[PDB]
């Protein structure tokens, strides 16, 4: 079987992730990437809703669950659920970075 | 650095 990372999931730092969003808003406006200084993940998003809007978001490996660290912490299984997730939360405005 | 810890949906 093939389990690999989400698709919208790329090796690169906070400011490459932002850069990616700035530069090609047609392929998506969400990046998951590695979590600076720990082996948990962030996510990266682009939304304009009122004005273009860059936000992080620390997603935290805890056991063999994820847990999206917001004001009420969401606890999902895998990366795929947490991508989900956040599509699911925001009614589709955000839409993984497929480059 | 800095993050959010609210979603944003319309």
């Amino acid at each position: 079987v093939l389990n690999p990372m989400p698709a919208c999931f790329y090796t690169v730092s906070r400011k490459e992730a932002t850069e990616m969003l700035q530069k090609n808003p047609s392929l998506g406006n969400m990046i998951l990437r590695p979590g600076s200084d720990s082996r948990n993940y962030s996510i990266t998003i682009r939304q304009e809703i009122d004005i273009p809007r860059i936000k992080h978001y620390k997603v935290m490996s805890v056991g063999q669950n994820y847990t999206i660290e917001l004001e009420k912490p969401v606890t999902l299984p895998n990366l795929f659920s947490v991508i989900d997730y956040f599509v699911k939360e925001t009614r589709g405005n955000l839409r993984p970075f497929i480059a | 650095n800095s993050y959010e810890n609210v979603l944003i949906a319309k």
